[PDB]
């Protein structure tokens, strides 16, 4: 993951910028299928 | 039963935590107890294996 600051908003910012590690839980599980969650 | 009761009648308390390896993550380590870092002295290192 990675946190910057951006300008733009329709289209993704103009630059460059690594991600680090975070977690790396062995979770030992086999994943096929995934969805985000939102907030109302 | 009583609280004195002898072998072969008296409560027996058993634990039996299994060993397992499959494709579950295999966190397993060695009997590694950890030793004073020495410096500026050609030394057999192993850090974090
Ligand atoms: C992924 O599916 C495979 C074979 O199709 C199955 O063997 C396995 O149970 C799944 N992997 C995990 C880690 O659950
Ligand atoms: C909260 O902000 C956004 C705006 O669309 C949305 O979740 C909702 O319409 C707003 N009002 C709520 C959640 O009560």
């Amino acid at each position: 993951s990675k946190h910057t600051p951006i300008n733009l908003v329709r289209d993704l910012p103009q630059g460059f910028s690594a991600l680090e590690p975070l977690v790396d839980l062995p979770i030992g599980i086999n994943i096929t299928r995934f969805q985000t969650l939102l907030a109302l | 039963f009583q609280p004195t009761n002898g072998v072969g009648y008296q409560p027996y308390r058993v634990v039996v935590l299994s060993f397992e390896l499959l494709h579950a993550p295999a966190t397993v380590c060695g009997p590694k107890k950890s030793t004073n870092l020495v410096k500026n002295k050609c030394v057999n290192f192993n850090f974090n294996g």
